[PDB]
């Protein structure tokens, strides 16, 4: 089947150049347009531009013209999007898409997306703090504070506890470091009998934390 | 005694596609095979004395595919030759367009181009050029007076032109189909000339 | 640029009943030659890439269920879903597919409608571990509520806080159709030790009166 594979997540300082890639397979690469679409955190879709790999012909959105270059290498079925120097406001999800078979038939196939983070912040591992319950059902959690960059993976009891678990989207703090919370609702009777351990993994800094959450 | 085929070339207009070769055969016949670059070979013209083969029915199934062809030679290990690669969507010649209508709207003239039918078929619809190409298709107009002081030019994304004209002057019109994003065969041949008062 | 306008911005739909999303274009999207309206519809499910649903205003892409249908002409267009199930949730985008530059609408969030449920409110004091580093985070949890609208007001000795808290909301739960919210109030250790009462004030449609959960520092 038709597959669009994009390159991995990118973490960059402001003013740095970046090139991200989109590899197409399961179809003939040259006669189909490759589209680039920006999606900012919690926002809509913005068409950036396109390329016909058979010729290298490109169209740009008036908003994106001059800020980005779109190119293709048709011998390896790959298209590209690149910046000369990144702004902090270039922090977004970037999708590549392929056009449909018939004329003006939309973007039929999409890649998984490339998250691009443009920040002044340095690589920092998270501090993990317990959210202890006090005096039906009780809630307990883990505060995963001050990390860069995204993402962290949080699980409870080596992944076994999924029911009643709410892991929240991270917020970007004014310091430029991310923070999230993961909570679980449990029976209040099982508070003195059961062990609850949140497992926090942050790959970019090689941080592994297992913290026990007890009533204090 | 058998001569291998040579100068294998695709002749394609509005997706009507014919493969052609040399030489004109003496005591020999030809078999043409077609395949998609990844897929399997399929024979189309069987033991023919013709130096051409109609392959439209194969290419209309997927116009955004790269096709390969080979021609075998047999008397009336077998000898063969491969064709150059052919991607119909990018390489097929746009046919001769036709000016549908020209009307005098105030101090302007509206010129409309026919939406030309192709051989590409989806169920019970024969696709037009706009159906196949969409945004990619563009039209160029050449327009001049009775005393020709250089031919003026106009472009449209649609099938319609709106041009500023002078009162009393009889104009002549010619139209052209353009796919700007192609490497090869970007412009069609000129439409027949349509003149005001003819 | 052709502007694409979508109404409504948010659409709650009870399972099994119809849904109607409207898209308006500032310029005509009808091509005179072949009489085709070049409008395209997309669905973006939570945590997923956009999917093609409909092109040429009313033609379904293969794989798309027959319960999705498009209609309209020129400038006014509509997407209809006849029987909404859980997997139909997400943001719906119309697209100008007629002329460069290509433009998207703002998006229509489709969610499952259920009966109004008030949130369960929990307050968490900062851990002793955090207070050693010189920071204090107070966390308020709002659990399993509908609809999405909620307000958290932080009160430090009955004084309203501002510019020192951040909120985060989950996606709608697939099974029970609810939302969850967490708020974090961040203060320095010194500022935290200067006050006694820490309260989270929660207001929701399912509450006739605000819910306050609190603790006293050192208790």
């Amino acid at each position: 089947e038709v597959q669009l594979v994009q390159s991995g997540a990118e973490v960059k300082k402001p003013g740095e150049s970046l090139r991200i890639s989109c590899k197409g397979s399961g179809y003939t690469f040259i006669p189909y347009w490759i589209e680039w679409v920006r999606q900012m955190p919690g926002k809509g879709l913005e068409w950036m531009g396109d390329i016909l790999p058979g010729s290298g012909f490109t169209t740009y959105s008036p908003s994106f013209q001059g800020h980005v270059t779109i190119s293709a290498d048709k011998s390896i079925s790959t298209a590209y999007l690149q910046w000369s120097s990144l702004k902090a406001s270039d922090t977004a999800m970037y999708y590549c898409a392929r056009s449909g078979y018939y004329g003006n038939s939309g973007f039929a196939y999409w890649g998984q997306g490339t998250l691009v983070t443009v920040s002044s912040a340095s690589t920092k591992g998270p501090s993990v703090f317990p959210l202890a319950p006090s005096s039906g059902t009780a809630a307990l959690g883990c505060l995963v504070k001050d990390y860069f960059p995204e993402p962290v993976t949080v699980s409870w009891n080596s992944g076994a506890l999924t029911s009643g678990v709410h892991t929240f989207p991270a917020v970007l703090q004014s310091s430029g470091l991310y923070s999230l919370s993961s909570v679980v609702t449990v029976p209040s009777s099982s508070l003195g009998t059961q062990t609850y351990i949140c497992n926090v993994n942050h790959k970019p800094s090689n941080t592994k934390v297992d913290k026990k959450v007890e009533p204090k | 005694n058998t001569v291998a085929a040579y100068n294998l070339t695709w002749k394609s207009t509005n997706f009507k596609t014919i493969l052609e070769w040399e030489p004109k055969p003496v005591n020999q016949v030809y078999t043409v095979q077609i395949s998609t670059k990844s897929g399997d070979w399929k024979s189309k013209c069987f033991y023919t004395t013709d130096t051409e083969c109609d392959l439209t029915d194969e290419i209309v199934k997927d116009v955004k595919q790269t096709y390969l062809a080979r021609v075998f030679s047999y008397p009336a290990e077998p000898l063969y030759e491969n064709s150059p690669e052919f991607t119909p969507y990018l390489e097929t010649n746009l046919g001769q367009p036709t000016i549908q209508s020209f009307e005098q709207v105030g101090t302007k003239v509206n010129v409309t181009v026919e939406d030309e039918r192709t051989l590409v078929r989806r169920n019970n619809t024969f696709l037009s050029l706009r159906d196949v190409f969409g945004k990619d298709l563009i039209y160029t107009l050449y327009y001049w007076k009775s005393s020709s002081s250089g031919k003026k030019t106009a472009k449209t994304n649609t099938n319609e032109f709106l041009i500023d004209v002078d009162k009393g002057e009889n104009y002549c019109f010619s139209v052209q189909a353009v796919i700007p994003s192609r490497t090869v065969n970007r412009k069609s041949t000129d439409s027949p000339v349509e003149c005001m008062g003819q | 640029d052709i502007v694409m306008t979508q109404t409504p911005l948010s659409l709650p739909v009870t399972p099994g009943e119809p849904a109607s999303i409207s898209c308006k274009s500032s310029q005509s999207l009808l091509s005179s030659g072949n009489q085709k309206n070049y409008l395209t519809w997309y669905l973006q499910k939570p945590g997923q890439s956009p999917q093609l649903l409909i092109y040429w205003a009313s033609t379904r892409e293969s794989g798309v269920p027959d319960r999705f249908s498009g209609s309209g002409s020129g400038t006014d267009f509509t997407l209809k879903i006849s029987r909404v199930e859980a997997e139909d949730v997400g943001v719906y985008y119309c697209q100008n597919d007629y002329t460069y530059p290509l433009t998207f609408g703002q998006g229509t969030k489709l969610e499952i409608k259920r009966t109004v449920a008030a949130p369960s409110v929990f307050i968490f004091p900062p851990s002793d571990e955090q207070l050693k580093s010189g920071t204090a985070s107070v966390v308020c949890l709002l659990n399993n509520f509908y609809p999405r609208e909620a307000k958290v007001q932080w009160k430090v000795d009955n004084a309203l806080q501002s510019g020192n808290s951040q909120e985060s909301v989950t996606e709608q739960d697939s099974k029970d159709s609810t939302y969850s919210l967490s708020s974090t109030l961040t203060l320095s250790k010194a500022d935290y030790e200067k006050h006694k009462v820490y309260a989270c004030e929660v207001t929701h449609q399912g509450l006739s009166s605000p819910v306050t959960k609190s603790f006293n520092r050192g208790e």
